[PDB]
This record gives structure tokens, C-alpha cells and sequence, in this order.
């Protein structure tokens, strides 16, 4: 999107990957599976659930509004009334109406900024010790084992410990 | 051996809008708008809301005939009128400041009605029969209003009359009345015998004096006559005088008023049923926490700020792409 | 051998404003603020509007002598005042309820103007001529309203006068008339010949006694007396009756009136031209399909939104960047 | 710029370039020249359209709307009426002005987000067969002809690769 | 050998708020919503504001007897009422368009008082002393307003008055009056002698009639009348004509007055002292160029947009990062 | 982050420059020190204080506004007028609350895109002749002196390059 991550060079999503909104699925001589990044994916709950909590507010609830009678004489009065009630409707259903739109841009760019970060943070700390296929993987030149993809995906990848890197990256 | 990273998709089929692009189908999504209602009347913080029926705010507060089952009436949360609300004043005539009246009441909660003046007692030198009319019939006969008492002359004699209340409760107190205009000057003096009458009204803040308009009018409902309606709010402690010669429509039954928040007047031909909540509309009761609804401009108690919105759906997950 | 990503440029000097830096050069944009009218006053659905030239509403409706131009008036999209309409009420007098009166020919769209009482006809034991006056003068002479009928004594005799018309038109029919207030004692009876006499007005909704008071005031258009000119809606099937002893200006024509929403009335020199348009306003007609303007608030017809903004240009391009 | 993209680490715009807002210049041994990609500026073109249309979507048109006469003694409602008008009249031409300044600069950077996709869809699907210069532009190793070239700007490149 | 990229710190805890994030440590920031004031009544442009005191607008014009502080005052930037404002009416009755007054001396800057008609030389044939009551006593003597003159009957007799005074101010002129109502029709003769008194009042656009309403109301400050308070804006040129046979109370002193935009009444219990603003509110004065304020919605010069928000703080700087 | 720079792969900021927003750190032979980028810092400074100015801008202030009196007649006049009253304060205490909240989440992110913008700047500057180490430093393959560091913090590097790699 915004950030080309969401629909751009992560082309597809993963129905597989249930426990979160970002996060690995790590392939081994294990195995294969999926794992969510907790570290991220809670950020992103806490700000838009702050997002949504922010817009609520803002918008305070209407307490008791009846209409008022006007006589055959207060036409005048009857229609400054009426202006003022439709009036005031036209601007708070642009400002609901037009609050979402906005925020709905921002906040699915907001995901997409996410997806994008997480790629980044993932690739500086492999550097030379796996190459970039394309669709947002890395191809391991050193072999990383459940223990070691674990390190990954936590922040604490190891470079030096990988110049075997070195070794099959020619 | 390898690594991928990605992001969540799931069988979602919320869509939502943004300024670039629209129906965008997102994994999680919630809802802003209310657009559930009740389909009822219910009550509010226990107390039911009062029903009219046939009747108007006029016909309760005057005692039309027709209304005789909101004798009764003593607390409300708020009140209803419907399609049908059309007996109110049955001599044709003006009721004075009427909507200011009404929007009086959309702050009462509730009232003692208690007889102002006794019908029996009140007026030795006057006569308090006799005070009916076909326009105000009720069960094939002539009747009247049941909160009024329409004085004529005793037998070739209306003698100035003059007759106080103290307001000795420890609220406002709804006095009502009315002014009878004939259409001649002959009929003028076949009710009241002065031809020149005034009727005098006066309290410590209320001072206002009525003459007869007499003049040839159509029929309304079979009389050329009129009846003008009249109401003041009299203070605890402070007292009204009524003085006439003549034309006087006086006080018979009065309301002690309990001032109160939180209520208003609405229409609706929705049935009221036993039941409760915190949020009444026209249409129906609403129970939600959402932030909007577009039910109805028309709100009594809690509600979500209306609007014209159709949709109001925020995104909260991503883009969804389940690509199978 | 090489391949360039690159952007679009242009020749394009159209600038719009962000938060962080104004004045920022586009390749595209869109200007969303109209401010270019038509300088002329146009018709609205094939139908002209309706000029009143040096009247005003009150001057057309009771038929001041220099509006004979409007006699003929009978259908309009809107209603058009100048800077120069201040013939209206000649006879110095209170117009009650004036602005009442002009609210609710805000929504009429035409009407069938007709003779009510013929003067000639109407009033046999009245006298139908000499109702004329210095201040409501024409070609020199002394005149009065077109449609009024000022009625005096018939040779030192002014009988009681009863006189009522049924509305059986479909429609409203707006009935105007006058009540004169002589400056002294000895007017009043050479006038209508009865020191205290009356008027009274009376419909199925309307009901009043008009009793002349006789004082002496600073003379406005050489009159020290006054004339006060009254108006009712008569609805259909409703009867209106006249009586009076003295000081009735008697209505002459009235109106069959045809409700209709969108029209109203505006102040405007611009001159009327044989032009249509789906959007008028005081300083001419708009033709614009852009969402804003900021010609002028008052408007009638389909119209963008006003607004104060000089400049509402919204960018669709991207930063315009030549570098020759 | 938000994304360091036009008028960043791509100078200067081409006035040469006139079929679309997005493109490619390419230089080869057959020759020079401009081509713009559709699939890029087709997509800003529906999203600018669509913000268009969505912000006079909101912007409901005025309909008829005159003034109202006053006596003499009707003063304070007179002024409650002059309130009411410009009141509204004050938060339309803050709604409409405000929501132009913000959009104009979301646009901006919508745009300036769209040449650094582009840029960096590419740079991905050369890598080691281009070296990046400066000004967003990618000297090929392998030497490529204009049938290559419609590869790039197309997205189904291919690699066949040596050095360099 | 290195060099790295990097960002400012400091020991700023100015917080903002984000729709993501609240409560984020900024390095700089700036305050848009001013929330401190004077907590005094200062001047505008130099000229000081009219405190009324004990009194209100209606005993400050009409010159009640607790006022004479009030006699000198010409000139103010707006005008103040406080909590304890009820010298006002002190003989009970209506102060008709009161609040229509209160509306007109909104945008009145100064005023030159004036004796309009002077006790001793405009009543040759009426009684101008011994018009004073027991309601509106001052030095523990029975009194009366100062801009007002209780005219009374001069030995059995009370003949028709008649007063004009022509507008030569070069400005609009309020002139108040009143019209008595005493209790009984003896009370009546003994006070102005004819049973049947009128009270007319007129100028080129004003005309009204009025006659004694006698009846007995609870008595009010010892009072079972009522007196009528009335006012009209006499305009430049303009005359005004009173005439009576009873039951005036005379205009005295009236005010030529002068307009000007930008004043206003204000309910404030703050004191008044030697100091100039450009900003002022009931609470006190604002020296603010901020855009918001949160102090008062009642306004008098040039100030910030009232707003409900406890903080406004926009941020300049950065996320602040110290990591120390 | 939106931009992952602030906070992001540069964890943290420097309490030690004060020259301006953005800037460098070099370490050299000849010593070590803080500089801020004017060119960078001044743009920022210029949007920001124009987006103030544009905000205060669109926010005209109040004039005279005082209250009106109605009598006991006329309840539905006062109540017509005070919801007048309150709502245009919605309006408006929700027009400038909810105006700040957003700006102030574009602030964090334009200073945020500007730190991520300055490094990349470098970035394309020096290519081999420095490795990306983290928290955004380059460590230097040809050893530059403090001559050469002013050349880098002013958009003028030069590749003289000999790779010892
Ligand atoms: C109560 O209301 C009913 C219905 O609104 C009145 O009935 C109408 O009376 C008029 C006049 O007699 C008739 O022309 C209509 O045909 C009646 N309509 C219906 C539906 O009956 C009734 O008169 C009112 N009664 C009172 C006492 O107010
Ligand atoms: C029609 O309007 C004109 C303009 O107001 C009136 O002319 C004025 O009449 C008064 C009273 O005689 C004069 O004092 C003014 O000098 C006149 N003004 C102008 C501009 O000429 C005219 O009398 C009105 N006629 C009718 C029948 O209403
Ligand atoms: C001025 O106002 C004061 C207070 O409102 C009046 O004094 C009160 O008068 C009432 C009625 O007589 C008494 O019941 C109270 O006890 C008095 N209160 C106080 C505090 O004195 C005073 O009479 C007024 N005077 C005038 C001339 O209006």
C-alpha cells in the first residue's frame, strides 16, 4: 500500500496464521508452521484500540431532544428553529462520516507501516547470512534450526556466530 | 532452509471505505451506527411514560370530556401523543400561549391535582350549573371541561365576584382558566347581564385584564361563541385573585407541579409495553453503546448522537487477501 | 545501458496550499470554489421572477396607487425587492404582523387574485366613493388603495354593516383589510357620522373588536391620523364576517393562494433578463456544477454551498518539478 | 517530500514524459526515450478521482435559503438568527478550507509513496544484473535492448547474470 | 572510524496527545489553550466599565432611589451586573419589552441625559409634588424614581394634559413613561379625580392607548396596584405627543443616546480596578494571543475562541528520547 | 514509528546535540563530537512553523459575546438560544481537540520520515566505502578525517575508493 508492504511485495496474506496480525512462518528440517510476533502485533492492538476509544470520545452522547410548537403566527421562529436543527445534523453526519474515511486511510496504513518495519528489522539483522527471495523471505545460507529461527523472530539473532554463511554463500 | 514473513487473513467479508478506495474487505471491523430499535414505548428508571391516546397536552390539562381516564394521571417519565391526539379544546377558541404550555410540562415529572376552587363552596352569589354545552358532550348529553367551571348569572344577577387562593404548597401550582366570548351583545347579557364585563386576573407577578370580544363569527362545532384558555405558574407562598363581572370561565381543579429533568413530549403510534430502558425514541428504545444511530432525531434519556449515516464501519485489522 | 524511474512534469502554474508549505506548484488540480456569476436576475423552471420595483410586499398586496404595474401579477419562481421599494403603506399606520405576512408569501408560488366585496354591489347603504386621500395621491389627484375600500356615512348615516364571505375557492384565501383611528372627535363623525362606533372581524379561527382610538399625532404624509391593516389565512370552506358602525376599511380583493416550496424573496438591483437558470442569487445567476461559492449566502434554487474562502483549489497532480 | 522520493533522491521531474505521471526513461543502443507505466498511474488516477468525488460527495448542495425581516422590538431574535448564520457560516468555511490543506498534503505524499514503489519494484528485480546511480536510475552490467527494457517496465524480467 | 545518523533529546516533560498513542514525551511543544485571567474588571480603549451595583438596567434607567450613584454615569466600555442586581421596579408592575431594552443598550457606548420635560415648567395645571409612595422610600421618606414624575391631580381636578417634544438631538432619544393602576376606583379619584382617565402615547411610528386597569392584586412591597413601565426610541427629527387624563406617570429626564459596536452586559462579582485590557470576561481580564481559552464563553473585545478542552498542546519538536 | 527511524533502528536520540533536530556523530582521529545538519533541521522548522501559523490561521478569534434575557414566556426562545449556544461549542471543542490529535500524529511522523530520509541520504553517499553497522552508523572502510567528515554532513563526498574488502 502506503508503504508498498500489504498487497505490494508481500503480495498475499496468510489465513494460516492465526494468533496475530504480523508475524513468521519459518520452514526447517523440523518443520514448517506459523508464529505471530507478539512484540508488534500488541503495539498495533494497543494503538487502535486507543484509536477507536480517541473517536468515541469525542463524539458525546445526545441526551434527552424533543421538537417544540410553534403557533400559526411563529412561522419565522418555527423555520430559524428547523435551520438550526438541520444544520447542526448536516455537520455532525459530515464530521462521523468523514472522521472514518480518514482514519480508515490512516489506520490501514498503519498495518501496512507495520508489515514494512518488521521485514526491515528481520533483514538488518540477517545481513549477509541469508539472501532476499522476493515475497518478504529469507533464504538461510548458514541453517537455522527451531532454537536458532526462535532467535529471529526475538530480536537476539546472532551475525558473527555465521560465517559457514560465508562458506555456502559461494 | 528458510524463513517468510507475512500477515493475517482470515473468511471476513466486512468491507469498509476510505478516501482512495472503496468496499475494502478488512479482517476486523467494528460497527459505529445503531440502527436496532425496540419497536416500543418503555419505561425509564422504573416510571412509565403517560399516554394521551385521543387526547392532547389541551384535553388532559382542561379535563375534556374524552379524556376522563387521565384523571388519574399523577407521575409520568415522559409523555405521548399519537396520530389521534385530537381532543383538546372542545369549545372552539385560543389557548393562549399554548406551546409555551407544553414546553412547561417537558420539565414536570409529575403533580398532585387538588380542587383550587370547590364548585360547591366557592360561589354562593353565582351560578355553577347549568354550565354545559353540545360542543363539549359526552355520553349523548351536554357537558364540559372537568377542570373548569363555567359561572353564570343567578337569575338576572351576576354580582362582582372575588375569590383568592394562597398557594400553601411547597411547589408551583398550574392554574388554569378561561374567557367566554359571545357572538352578541344580546347573548352577552342572557349569560351575564352586565353588558360590559371584565374578567381580572392578578398575582404577584401575573397582572392581566379580559373584556368580551364580541363579534359575529361561523360556527365551530355548532357555536359562534369562543372561549379563550388561559395559565400561569403560581409561585409557593404567592397568591392569585380572580375579580369578574361577567365572562369568567373560573378555576375549578389546579396541579401542584414537580419539576423534574430528563423528560419531553413525543409522537408515536408505537404500542407501550412493560418494559425498561435507558434510551427512548419515537420509533423505538434503543439499548447500545455505540457512539451513533439513525433512528431518530427525536431522544429521551441516554442515546447515541444521531445522523443520516447509513453506514458507519471503522477498520481495525488489515487488508484481507486469503489468496487460496 | 540504463533504465530511470521518473516522475511527470509540466507547465502548469496552478498552486495549492498544505499545512507545511503554501504556495506549492502542481501538475494537476481542481478548483472546488465557484465565484463567477451571472450578474442577472433570471427564471427559474421557464417561470420569471416577480418585480416590485419601487414597492415593497405591503404596497403590492393592498394596492398602492404607484404599484398598478402588479395588478396583473399572478405567477412567480421568486420575489424580488430594490434598494428603492419604499412605496408601501401610504396611509401611516401599523401593518400587524407584517413580517409574518411576508414569511408566509415566501411560499407561494401564485395566486388568483379576485374581487371579494365588489364595490359596487356591496355596500347600499354606505357610501362606496369619497374614500380617497392626499397621501395615497396619483397623477395629482387624491387616491387610495386598489385593492381596499375605504367606506364613509351615506348622507350623515352610517347603518350597522354586515357583511360575510364563504371560501369556496380549494385554496387559502388571503384577506387584508384596515381599521382608521381619526385624529379628532369631530372627524370621526364626518367620516362615518357615529362618535363611538366599531368593527369586528370574526372566522372560525379569527375574532376581534376594533374600537377607534382618537388622539392627535404628528401628521406623517399630512395625515395625524393613523390606519392600522390587518390579514387573515381563510381556509377552505370557512366563512369571514365583517360588521362594523364606522372606520372599516373594507377589503376590496383578495388572493387564492398556491402553496409551493423554493421560492421566496431577495433584495436586488440587477436587472431581469429573458434567461434561465437552476440557481439565482442577489448578485446573479450561477451556473456550476462545483461543490462551493462565495458569491453570496442568499440563494434560491439548487447552489453550491457558501463560504467565505477566497481560494478552494484542491491538488490531484503531484508537486510540479521542471528543473530545465 | 514523506518518502524522499520526488524532489529527494529523484532531483527533478521530466517534462519530456507526457502519457502518464509515473515511468521509465531508458537509454539503449537502439536509442532514447520516455514510456510512462500504466498500471501505476492508472491506479493514483482511481484513487485521486475517488478522493475527488468523496469530498464533494460530502458538500451536500445549498438549497434555497433567504433572509427573515424583524419589527423593531424583535431585536434579540433578529440576533439570535445573525448568530445562527454566522455561526455555520464559520464552520463550513472551516471544514471546507481545512480539509483541502490536509488532503493537498496527503496527496502529495500519496504520489511521492507512488515514484518510491516504483522505484524500489525494480531495484528488486534487478539486483545484482544493475548497479543504482544516483537519481533513481539503474546502469545495467548485462546490457540490455529495448525488447529487455519493456521486461523491466512490465514487471516479468528474467536474470541472466555474470559481471561485473 | 564511524559516523552516525541521529536525532535531538532533552529534559523536556511537555506530553502530547496522538489518536494512537496519549501521553508521548515531546522535545518541543506549544500551548494553544490559554487558561489564565485576571480575576478583575478592567477598561476598554481607556474607558471604564458602568458597574451597576445593587441595581439593574431597569433601576439605573428609570432612576430608582437606590441608584443616585448611577445619575452621574455617561460613558462606559460595557456594562456590569452582580449577584445582588434586584434594585430595579420598586412600585410592582411590568417593565413592557424589558428584555428588548436590555438588547438596545447592548450596543449604546454613552448617552447625554436630559430633562425632557421639566418639573417645574412643563405641568402648570397638575399637582407635581406629593407623588411619591411608601415602595420606593430613600432616606426612611417616602420617594420616587428620578427620571420619572408622578403627576397628580391639582385640587379636585385633574384636566386633559397634553405634552410634545420634538427630537432635536441629532440622535435617538429613549424616553420612558408609566401608567398607573391604582386598586380601587376610590383610590383612583382621589389621586387623579376623573373615574374614566386615559393615557395616550404617540410618534411617528409609535401609538398605543391605555387605560386603568382597577382591581386588587396581593400587595407587593405593601402595594395592591400596579404601575406599567414603558419605553420607545424616539428618532432624530421625530415628536413625541403624551396626552391624559390620568393615570400618568410622566417621562422626566430621557437619554439621547450613542451608539457603538462591541459592548454588552455581563453578570460579574469581580472588582473593578485601574487597568486596560483588550480581552474581558465575567472572570476577569485575558492577555492572550492564543487561539483558545477556556475560561469563560461570555466575551466583551478581542478574544480566543472559548472551548471546553482542558489541554491544548501542539507539538513542535520530536519524540523525546534521553536513554540516558 | 511510522517510519521505523525514531525509536525504530536508531533506538534512540542524543541529549548531547543541541544545535538542532537532526545531525551527526563522526569519531575521528582527530577526535570525537556532535553537528547538526542546518539544511535538514531548518526545512523542519519551516513546515512545523508554518503548520502552526496555518493552524492559528483557520481559528479566528471571538469577539464581543454576551448572553440575552427572556421572560417566563418565552421558554422556547431561551431554550432556542442556548442550544444554539451549545452546540456550536461542540463543534468547536471537538474541532480543536480533534485538529490537534491528528497534526500531532503527522508532527512524530514527519520528523520521523526526515530522520529516515537524512540516513538514507548518506547511505547513497558513501555505498562501499562504509558498512551499515546499526542504530544508523556507518563505519568507514577508508578512514576519513574531520575534512572529510564535513564533506559527508554537506552533500559532497567524492569517492576517492580502493575497497579493503
Ligand atoms: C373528539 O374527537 C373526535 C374525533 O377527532 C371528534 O369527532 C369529530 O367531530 C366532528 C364534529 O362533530 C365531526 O365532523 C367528525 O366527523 C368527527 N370525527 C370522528 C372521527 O368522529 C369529537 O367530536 C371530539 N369530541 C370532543 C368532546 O372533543
Ligand atoms: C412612493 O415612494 C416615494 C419615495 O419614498 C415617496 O416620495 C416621498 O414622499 C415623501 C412624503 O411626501 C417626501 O417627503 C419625500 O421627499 C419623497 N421621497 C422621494 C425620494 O421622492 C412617495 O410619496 C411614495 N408615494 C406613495 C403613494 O406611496
Ligand atoms: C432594594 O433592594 C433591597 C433588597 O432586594 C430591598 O430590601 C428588601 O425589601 C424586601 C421587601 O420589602 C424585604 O422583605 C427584605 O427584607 C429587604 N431586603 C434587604 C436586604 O434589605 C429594598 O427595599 C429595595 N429598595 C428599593 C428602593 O428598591
Amino acid at each position: 500500500g502506503l508503504f508498498g508492504a500489504i498487497a505490494g511485495f508481500i503480495e498475499g496474506g496468510w489465513t494460516g496464521m492465526i494468533d496475530g496480525w504480523y508475524g513468521y512462518h519459518h520452514q526447517n528440517e523440523q518443520g514448517s508452521g506459523y508464529a505471530a510476533d507478539q512484540k508488534s502485533t500488541q503495539n498495533a492492538i494497543d494503538g487502535i484500540t486507543n484509536k477507536v476509544n480517541s473517536v468515541i470520545e469525542k463524539m458525546n452522547t445526545q441526551f434527552t431532544a424533543v421538537g417544540k410548537e410553534f403557533n400559526n403566527l411563529e412561522r419565522r421562529i418555527e423555520n430559524l428553529n428547523k435551520k438550526v436543527d438541520d444544520g447542526f445534523l448536516d455537520i455532525w453526519t459530515y464530521n462521523a462520516e468523514l472522521l472514518v474515511l480518514l482514519e480508515n486511510e490512516r489506520t490501514l496504513d498503519f498495518h501496512d507501516s507495520n508489515v514494512r518495519n518488521l521485514y526491515e528489522k528481520v533483514k538488518s539483522q540477517l545481513k549477509n547470512n541469508a539472501k532476499e527471495i522476493g515475497n518478504g523471505c529469507f533464504e538461510f545460507y548458514h541453517k537455522c534450526d527451531d532454537a536458532c529461527m526462535e532467535s529471529v523472530r526475538n530480536g537476539t539473532y546472532d551475525y558473527p556466530k555465521y560465517s559457514e554463511e560465508s562458506k555456502l554463500n559461494r | 532452509d528458510t524463513i517468510c514473513i507475512g500477515y493475517h487473513a482470515n473468511n471476513s467479508t466486512d468491507t469498509v471505505d476510505t478516501v482512495l478506495e472503496k468496499n475494502v474487505t478488512v479482517t476486523h471491523s467494528v460497527n459505529l451506527l445503531e440502527d436496532s430499535h425496540n419497536g416500543k414505548l418503555c419505561k425509564l428508571k422504573g416510571i412509565a411514560p403517560l399516554q394521551l391516546g385521543k387526547c392532547n397536552i389541551a384535553g388532559w390539562l382542561l379535563g375534556n370530556p374524552e379524556c376522563d381516564l387521565l384523571l388519574t394521571a399523577s407521575s409520568w417519565s415522559y409523555i405521548v401523543e399519537t396520530s389521534n391526539s385530537e381532543n383538546g379544546t372542545c369549545y372552539p377558541g385560543d389557548f393562549i400561549d399554548y406551546e409555551e404550555l407544553r414546553e412547561q410540562l417537558s420539565s414536570v415529572s409529575s403533580f398532585e391535582k387538588f380542587e383550587i376552587f370547590p364548585k360547591t363552596s366557592s360561589w354562593p352569589n353565582h351560578e355553577t350549573t347549568k354550565g354545559v354545552t353540545a360542543a363539549c358532550s359526552y355520553a349523548g348529553a351536554s357537558s364540559f371541561y372537568r377542570n373548569l367551571l363555567w359561572l353564570t348569572k343567578k337569575g338576572s344577577s351576576y354580582p362582582k365576584l372575588s375569590k383568592s387562593y394562597v398557594n400553601n404548597k411547597g411547589k408551583e401550582v398550574l392554574v388554569l382558566w378561561g374567557v367566554h366570548h359571545p357572538p352578541t351583545g344580546t347573548d352577552q347579557q342572557s349569560l351575564y347581564q352586565n353588558a360590559d364585563a371584565y374578567v381580572s386576573v392578578g398575582s404577584s407577578k401575573y397582572n392581566r385584564r379580559f373584556t368580551p370580544e364580541i363579534a359575529a363569527r361561523p360556527k365551530v362545532r355548532g357555536q359562534a361563541g369562543r372561549m379563550n384558555y388561559y395559565w400561569t405558574l403560581l409561585e409557593p407562598g404567592d397568591t392569585i385573585t380572580f375579580e369578574a363581572t361577567g365572562n369568567l370561565i373560573a378555576p375549578w381543579y389546579a396541579f401542584a407541579l414537580n419539576r423534574g429533568s430528563g423528560s419531553g413530549i413525543i409522537t408515536s403510534d408505537a404500542p407501550v409495553h412493560d418494559c425498561n430502558t435507558k434510551c427512548q425514541t419515537p420509533h423505538g428504545a434503543i439499548n447500545s453503546s455505540l457512539p451513533f444511530q439513525n433512528i431518530h432525531p427525536v431522544t429521551i434519556g441516554e442515546c447515541p448522537k444521531y445522523v443520516r449515516s447509513t453506514k458507519l464501519r471503522m477498520a481495525t485489522g488489515l487488508r484481507n487477501i486469503p489468496a487460496r
